[PDB]
């Protein structure tokens, strides 16, 4: 999909391209240890400010940025409880596969559906520019992912249904 | 037990925003004065069609600190509904003859109406992002990163 | 909370056993295997499992086990076991019911988060106890539930169809810091049966095959140089097995020197790994010495034997006389230093009649406690918290 | 499995055990069951004696609607002083056994069917009252419409046969009419739980499958049990009506058609559960799909040649 | 904007109010693998449907999900609607108010189920339900006229005058282009090609398509070809294979006008038309044959105005105007009607609104919509 | 890493995955010795395999432990899998997957047999069982075709449209090299020569692989080298001696067009590939025409892909491009193929497994393979 999100994904795309300028960074509070800050916030000086791209009060991003990571939240559209459901359980399974999707938070930041951390490290050993083509071709797709899921919870309902109902 | 108690806070003072950021020399009442002139010519601009002339007079002077919320949303209602009230088509003709310390006080304003999307239109503000972003380039998207956080 | 008999599930690597709090025996115990297949989408309706996914091996399903090494490590199978298990076999409704859990003590904090989301957000049950399974099995020991009846010291050595472990637990506590596990059990000791089988090329090897002829066949003998010598001099020790095979018709198999050998895999496992190089009388030597001193004679004195392993004619008294060996051997070099004597420590490997499951006759005994229901994590702390809230080991010690 | 059974299958294995071994072993075992039901087998007076016993909150609404003549007419000489805290008992003596191995199997099917033989009665009652009806109708077709009025208040059953829910039926001279005050109070599965009522509803409107009852369905109560006890319209109750005509308890079909109805609402409550199976082994699809568009952003690079256990190796 | 679909029974029209054509016009299709994937590293996957549907057929088994304007398989049209919007138009359903469009005289369920999928599957913030034959009206600029409307499924008049609608004077009839293909496969069959399976079925819809019309007279028509190869076409499969087609050219056509060729009892297009004006009021008849309006893609046929005007004149009285209106773009006249009507000034008080659906249910349809 | 061992009728093809090409290769032949073994000492063994059988034969009864691609012999094919891990790629084989490879429409007991010598003699971790012609168009870099692969043993067709294969329009013929071997020496006789041995059958084998090649026009080929000096030419055996040869240089490779010339009923290569295009849906069937893939040594020969696409082109309809596609390495296509396969990262889920084998027993090939 696109043509809807086309207005919001070039601003989110457009900010996170200029948020991930990240580098190796040494902790100032801590000896001998490197630690994402924007994760940590204990020395503000070398956090940026924490910017939200949006389209709606549900579809958001919030961006968090500093000397040597990025977190990236977003809220998803759940117009439903069905949506809500397939949602917030589709994201624990996203996250719970974070080791081998290496930017994924374990965790979303309270009040937001997933959650990426960007650290240096990432930004030296992958490509990132194909990093926000992910980012953003996850807010492209996901919402047609979702929806799909609720047809085929509709096709299992009639299943059941027609499987009961023809025995009488 | 002792492994919780924080002793950091209380031993080493760490930075604040403001030593990292000159402090606001001007008083509180007087840019809430220097505001509220300002607006009435914006309100005037769109009520007379010259939106495009609001937004260029609006844009002459900004808020800032964390003493000024109930007139920063003020300033920011203001420069919304001027956004609003703007042709997109005249957008390429604003923006190119912006300067770039114009263009990053539009692009900081934008997204703290973003920022907001249950009292402000995002669409519109989106679609001057794109055009803000594609006629000056990204590095305006890297100052806003950058800039005093109580803007 | 809810007053219904908390519900018990003792999923093995090799047998699940099911059951309701304070009954006398499981039940169901059946093999933790899953059939599956290998315009409405219906493959995750049409699967099988136990004793009724063993028929379906001709009928085209794939046979598969999803847990292995005492861990669940098929989630989808896992979740399927489950919702089959509680809505066929136990005919139950999991929003009235408290469930007791079993998991060995070296799981990862990874599998109690899954098994806490799928019996919360899945099933949606009243209530989840999460139990170190050897924990359980010393409270099959006892001769009654009655307090004066309990004896809340002893050395619990586990061995079930996929792990072993010894816990030692003391006065009622699980000395956590002294848990010793090894991933060989009841189906390492069959792989050895069966690779064997097919060394010789006798006409069957197949699994089943292997597992009959363990629990049928075998034995754990003093020393095997001595019973090698034996099975020369003594030729009635070669028995013979009449197997079926898969497509029904009769076979015959000679079983060998794998009589003794195959047991030997706990009491030497350099047979079956390079990794886990230590044999079971050492490795619970290791257990009682890293525990702290003053429980040590009730550790000793008292070694529960527990889980379908442990079961082979002769293994507790092999256990018993090479740990009084290693024990008495330590004793003496202390009396030799000092010149005076000692009263020595006795040990004691108890076989006993609930062996066969004793974590399930452990969690039911306990599930039947009126604080049972305060241990559990309860549904209203899944809403709260999420699934982390089964994350933390209540076992080992833990920071923060 | 798409269907459930409609007999307890802890009690059929176990009564096919003791009716084939050569030597009974003793027993104390409670069991659970759907709708808050609980069976208790044991062997109390000898190995020899297995008491099979029934515990179920609306037993006395059934002992209205005529139950103890029907299990009666079904247990015969089983039957038992009822054991203390339960409703029903029945003693089955493994040495007084019925002799073929068919007699066996069907006596060990019978006492699993428990729970659907004594929830059967009213049941039982509608049909054969329907069949007077049906003959009374016939002798005035003019009088039918208010026998039909009549027996719609007087003759109807009402089961509150779990605390979620209630059962209410009567019989009229062409159907049985069978109404379903079901609720879902797991939040998780009353949102599943309104797809899956909907999508039953919508499924009976297709030409596949107008052979059975007529389904409908709504959200206020049937006319005709808005004033029984129980029944409020508005604490988001569905009420779910079946029609079975005389061709869905035809002699042949009744059996089958008491035993396939009251699993209805067990049906929905396992589907729904057995849904989340589905949807997320749909979601880890997914998942392994975006991992696709992440796997992009690695560079290229041979990880070098390996053992299967991953030890390093030394060739090509 | 608002969206509009015409959910044809053979051909889905897409697009927005306003614009002069359909966005995505695609085939009504689903098709499943009836083979087994035996590569690695390939994009299998479950279900392929509208032109992807189209274009890998050969390994598919393709089903179309609408049949005789009615949709009988929901869940390979709730595929569908998803294609449309998550793939086509590539739009969010939530954004856009959604006019879709229907058969007179079809189920109550059908009109019932495809509001409650669109406000509770696809969340859309508002709906209508137009029939098919009163958007071509919009479509031809008229206000009074009798429609002769023919697709892939069904085929049906909608006799209307000063743009009240005369709804006792409605005929349906379920022949339409997808039995005309059918039967086409059918009589194939007596020249030789044997083709049999539901993606040979999309080639001898291509032949339909490319060959066939309908022939002024027919028992001259007849007489002529079988003296004569002048009347003979052909056409390459995409087997690089050359088929040679004779009468069953124009045959096949004849079915619209002669039922009882695939043994239904039932008038012919034209005399369902007369039989149409003829239940109408006598006052207006003399406007509705002024007036005669046509669309669907079966109306596409070379010759089928002639065939109409001609067969209408044989019935109706002679001291009157016969006159049929069959324009050019009327191939998506249902559409670019609907992209009209969801563009009035007028009509966006008359939406089915999602707070107005859920305080009635699904019921509400029939009481806003025709 | 993971072996491949492409276990041919006539050659072993052996190395690992990923490797660039078969780094073992060599006959798929178990020598033994037929004399008086006079010499006491001297390093004599009981059965020589592979290239220490091949420059030894003259002494030896050299025989194949395979046949037409199914394993004969097991005692003396363990043999030859010994010699493949131990001696020539000198690997313990318990430390890595081996791909092995069949040829389609084979017996059920081989492949079982094959899975069972694999984890129960050479204790393989774990194994699979590719088809051979699947594995040859990995080799091409397509995703459809029609793999013609022809060996030592066996030629069969298998087509491919969008990674699906089409089972039902399979070809297996049971004719190849080792049969264009034996008329070699059954035409050789008619013109001084005698070849009769096991080891004299190498010998016209080592004729057949460097004087033969096809003819693009047989019958008027036939006419030239019965009126010139200029299609004949010679060889040099072992004892020194001359061999001369002519039309016996493509009469050879002709059985393959003409399999009626070793006393077979059957169409030739190239009417069995467009016996298996024509079985095909059609629609897939220009999409095959355009991607026939030659693979395995018998299709070699000098002038064979010309012939191929000259008697195709002849069979197909005019309207469409016929292309033979037929690289220089087509020699080791299905190793090479197989080198691909097992180190795609989905591969690496579809192996059967140690563990699986165990529980499963050797039926679990015909329930993961295929
Ligand atoms: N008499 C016996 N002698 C030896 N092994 C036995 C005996 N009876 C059962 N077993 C073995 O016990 C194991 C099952 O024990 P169990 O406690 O159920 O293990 P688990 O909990 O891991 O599934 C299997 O390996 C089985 O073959
Ligand atoms: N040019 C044409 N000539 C003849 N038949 C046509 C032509 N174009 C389309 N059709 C046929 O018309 C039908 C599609 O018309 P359409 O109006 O889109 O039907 P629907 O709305 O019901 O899907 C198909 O049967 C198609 O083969
Ligand atoms: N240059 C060639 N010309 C003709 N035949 C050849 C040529 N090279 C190899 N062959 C023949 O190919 C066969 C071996 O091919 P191969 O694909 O390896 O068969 P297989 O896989 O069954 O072992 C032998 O008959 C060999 O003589
Ligand atoms: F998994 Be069993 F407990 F070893
Ligand atoms: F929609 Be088609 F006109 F049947
Ligand atoms: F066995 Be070879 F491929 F003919
Ligand atoms: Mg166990
Ligand atoms: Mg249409
Ligand atoms: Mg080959």
């Amino acid at each position: 999909m696109s043509n809807t999100l086309r207005p919001y994904l070039n601003a989110v795309r457009s900010t996170l391209t200029a948020s991930l300028a990240l580098e190796e960074f040494s902790s100032e509070i801590v000896e001998r240890q490197s630690q994402p800050e924007v994760e940590v916030g204990r020395s503000p000086e070398i956090l940026l400010k924490p910017l939200v791209v949006s389209r709606n009060e549900q579809e958001q991003c919030l961006i968090e940025s500093s000397v040597n990571s990025v977190r990236f939240s977003i809220r998803i559209k759940q117009v439903d409880e069905i949506e809500r459901i397939l949602v917030r359980k589709f994201m624990q399974f996203l996250m719970g596969r974070a080791e081998s999707f290496f930017i994924l938070r374990r965790k979303p930041v309270q009040g937001y559906d997933i959650s990426f951390l960007i650290t240096n490290y990432h930004t030296e050993e992958m490509l990132k520019h194909k990093l926000v083509d992910f980012i953003i071709e996850f807010m492209e797709e996901v919402d047609a992912e979702i929806s799909e899921m609720k047809l085929f919870l509709n096709g299992r309902a009639r299943l059941v249904a027609e499987t009961y109902l023809s025995c009488f | 037990t002792f492994r919780t108690l924080d002793v950091d806070s209380i031993t080493e003072p760490v930075l604040t925003e403001q030593d990292i950021f000159p402090i606001r020399n001007e008083t509180a009442e007087q840019v809430q004065a220097a505001v509220s002139q300002l607006i009435p010519q914006a309100r005037s601009a769109i009520q007379t069609g010259n939106a495009l002339q609001g937004l260029k007079t609006l844009l002459s002077y900004v808020p800032y600190g964390n003493d000024v919320q109930e007139v920063r949303t003020q300033y920011l209602n203001a420069f919304v509904d001027v956004l609003s009230n703007i042709r997109a088509a005249d957008i390429p003709a604003f923006v190119k003859e912006c300067s770039t310390e114009e263009i990053d006080n539009i692009v900081n304003f934008i997204y703290r109406g973003l920022a907001n999307p249950q009292a402000y239109n995002s669409s519109v503000l989106l679609n001057w992002h794109e055009k803000v972003v594609e006629i000056s380039g990204i590095g305006c998207i890297v100052r806003v990163l950058n800039s005093r956080p109580d803007l | 909370a809810s007053f219904n008999v908390p519900i018990i599930m003792d999923n093995g690597t090799g047998y699940s056993k099911l059951g309701y709090a304070g009954n006398d025996a499981p039940s169901y115990v059946f093999p933790t295997v899953i059939a599956t297949r290998s315009k409405r989408a219906t493959e995750d309706l049409d699967f099988f499992i136990g004793n009724d996914a063993l028929k379906k091996a001709s009928a085209g399903y794939s046979l598969d086990y999803p847990i292995r090494h005492g861990q669940i490590e098929n989630w989808d199978h896992m979740e399927r076991f489950w919702q089959q298990s509680l809505f066929k076999y136990l005919r139950c409704e999991p929003e009235d019911h408290y469930f007791l859990l079993t998991e060995p003590p070296l799981n990862p904090p990874e599998n109690r988060e899954n098994t806490a989301e799928i019996m919360f957000e899945s099933f949606n049950c009243a209530g989840l106890y999460i139990a170190v399974q050897a924990v359980l099995a010393l409270a099959a020991s006892w001769t009654s539930s009655k307090v004066t009846d309990r004896s809340l010291t002893g050395t619990v050595v586990d061995s079930g169809d996929g792990v072993t472990h010894i816990i030692p637990v003391a006065e009622g506590y699980v000395i956590g810091s002294s848990i010793k596990t090894m991933p060989l059990a009841g189906r390492d000791v069959t792989y050895f049966v069966q690779s064997l089988l097919r060394d010789r090329n006798e006409p069957d090897s197949s699994l089943k095959t292997a597992e009959r002829i363990k629990e049928e066949c075998c034995y754990v003998c003093p020393d095997i140089v001595k019973e090698f010598s034996r099975f020369d001099r003594e030729p009635d020790r070669y028995l013979k097995y009449a197997s079926e095979s898969i497509t029904g018709h009769s076979t015959t198999i000679d079983v060998g020197f794998e009589r003794f050998l195959a047991p030997e895999i706990f009491f030497n496992p350099e047979i079956a790994s390079s990794d886990f190089l230590t044999p079971l009388p050492e490795l619970v030597d290791n257990v009682v010495q890293s525990s702290p001193i003053d429980v040590r004679k009730g550790l000793y004195k008292n070694i529960v034997l527990s889980g379908g392993s442990t079961l082979f004619k002769n293994f507790g008294n092999r256990l018993q006389r090479d740990l009084k060996r290693i024990v008495d051997e330590r004793i003496h070099r202390s009396e030799m230093l000092s010149g005076a004597k000692s009263g020595g420590v006795d040990v004691n490997v108890i076989s006993h009649k609930r062996q066969r499951n004793a974590v399930w006759f452990g969690g039911s005994l306990l599930a039947q406690t009126p604080e049972f229901g305060s241990y559990c994590h309860t549904k209203a702390d899944y809403e709260e918290y999420g699934a982390s809230i089964a994350r933390r080991y209540q076992i080992f010690g833990n920071s923060l | 499995m798409l269907s459930l059974d409609y007999n307890n299958i802890f009690i059929y294995e176990l009564l096919t055990e003791r009716f084939s071994s050569e030597n009974p072993s003793s027993i104390d075992q409670v069991v659970t069951d759907f709708d808050g039901v609980t069976f208790h087998i044991s062997t109390p007076e000898e190995k020899t004696k297995i008491l099979i016993s029934l515990s179920m909150k609306c037993y006395p609404e059934l002992v209205n609607y005529g139950t103890l003549d029907l299990l009666k007419q079904i247990y015969g000489a089983y039957v038992h002083e009822p054991e203390m805290g339960y409703n029903f008992s029945i003693l089955i003596d493994l040495q007084q056994l019925p002799a073929t191995d068919e007699e066996k199997e069907q006596l060990a099917m019978s006492i699993s069917m428990l729970k659907r033989n004594v929830l059967a009665a009213p049941f039982h009652r509608a049909f054969t009252k329907q069949a007077e009806l049906a003959d009374l109708a016939r002798k005035d077709p003019e009088n039918a419409p208010m026998l039909d009025k009549q027996a719609t208040s007087q003759e109807l059953m009402a089961i509150h046969y779990r605390d979620e829910e209630t059962i209410v039926l009567w019989p009229e001279h062409d159907r049985v009419t069978v109404v379903f005050s079901t609720k879902f109070r797991e939040e998780t599965d009353r949102i599943f739980g309104k797809v899956f009522l909907q999508e039953f509803v919508d499924a009976r409107r297709r030409p596949a499958i107008q052979t059975a009852p007529q389904v409908l369905f709504s959200y206020d109560p049937p006319l005709e049990i808005r004033d029984i006890q129980g029944i409020q319209k508005g604490d988001d109750f569905g009420f779910v009506t079946f029609v079975l005509f005389e061709r869905h308890f035809t002699p042949q079909n009744r059996e089958d058609c008491i035993s396939h109805i009251q699993v209805f609402r067990n049906t929905l409550h396992f589907h729904i559960k057995a849904s989340k199976a589905y949807m997320h082994q749909r979601m880890r699809k997914r998942v392994a799909d975006f991992q696709k568009v992440l796997n992009r952003a690695k560079p290229d690079v041979e990880l070098e040649r390996k053992t299967a256990t991953g030890r390093s190796f030394v060739r090509a | 904007t608002a969206l509009v679909c015409d959910n044809g029974s053979g051909l889905v029209k897409a697009g927005f109010a306003g614009d002069d054509a359909p966005r995505a016009v695609f085939p009504s299709i689903v098709g499943r693998p009836r083979h087994q994937g035996v590569m690695v590293g390939m994009g299998q996957k479950d279900s392929y449907v509208g032109d992807e549907a189209q274009s890998k057929r050969g390994i598919l088994t393709l089903k179309y999900p609408i049949e005789h304007g009615i949709i009988t398989n929901w869940d390979d049209m709730e595929k569908i609607w998803h294609h449309t919007f998550y793939n086509e138009l590539r739009v969010a359903p939530e954004e856009h108010p959604t006019l879709l469009t229907e058969a007179p005289l079809n189920p109550k369920a059908n009109r019932e189920k495809m509001t409650q999928i669109m406000f509770e599957t696809f969340n859309v913030p508002a709906m209508y339900v137009a029939i098919q034959a009163v958007l071509s009206l919009y479509a031809s600029g008229r206000t009074t006229g009798i429609v002769l409307d023919s697709g892939d499924g069904v085929t049906h008049n909608v006799p209307i005058y000063e743009g009240y609608a005369l709804p006792h004077a409605i005929m349906r009839l379920d022949l339409a282009g997808r039995d005309l293909t059918d039967y086409l496969m059918k009589i194939l069959t007596e020249r030789g090609y044997s083709f049999v399976t539901t993606a040979e079925r999309e080639i001898v819809r291509d032949i339909k398509e490319k060959l066939c019309y309908v022939a002024l007279d027919f028992e001259n028509e007849m007489a002529t070809a079988a003296s004569s190869s002048s009347l003979e076409k052909s056409y390459e499969l995409p087997d690089g294979q050359v088929i040679t087609i004779g009468n069953e050219r124009f045959r096949c056509p004849e079915t619209l006008f002669q039922p009882s060729f695939i043994g239904m009892e039932s008038a012919g297009i034209h005399e369902t038309t007369y039989n149409s004006i003829m239940k109408c009021d006598i006052d207006i008849r003399k406007d509705l044959y002024a007036n005669n309006v046509m669309s669907g893609g079966t109306t596409m046929y070379p010759g089928i105005a002639d065939r109409m005007q001609k067969e209408i004149t044989a019935l109706a009285p002679s001291t009157m105007k016969i006159k049929i209106i069959a324009p050019p773009e009327r191939k998506y006249s249902v559409w670019i009607g609907g992209s009209i009507l969801a563009s009035l000034s007028t009509f966006q008080q008359m939406w089915i609104t999602k707070q107005e659906y859920d305080e009635a249910g699904p019921s509400i349809v029939h009481r806003k919509c025709f």
